[PDB]
């Protein structure tokens, strides 16, 4: 159960740009920096 | 088509033989032609 919730966990890291961690919050502006929120949806996520 | 002075040939109700008519030449139906270059700016969806 750990290893599914980490799982999710990674996943919600790269998506959702409401989110940061306490710390560096520009290298994200750099990693996001190409999934273009928000024409990303279900179909997507999943396939992620 | 005028008199030599008169009003008009077409107000005196008279008919008249000799007047004077216009013509063309050979090739006056040349049919017309245009042409277009397209090319768009902004796509519709974009940004890596």
């Amino acid at each position: 159960i750990d290893a599914i919730c980490s799982v999710e966990g990674i996943l919600l890291l790269i998506l959702s740009r409401q989110t940061t961690i306490p710390g560096y919050e520009d290298e994200l502006n750099k990693l996001r920096t190409g999934i273009s929120q928000p024409k990303v949806t279900e179909r997507q996520y999943r396939r992620a | 088509p005028i008199y030599t002075s008169g009003l008009q040939k077409m107000q005196s109700s008279k008919v008249s033989m000799a007047n004077v008519v216009l013509s063309a030449g050979s090739d006056v139906i040349r049919q017309a032609a245009i042409k277009y270059n397209v090319v768009r700016t902004q796509e519709i969806i974009l940004f890596e």
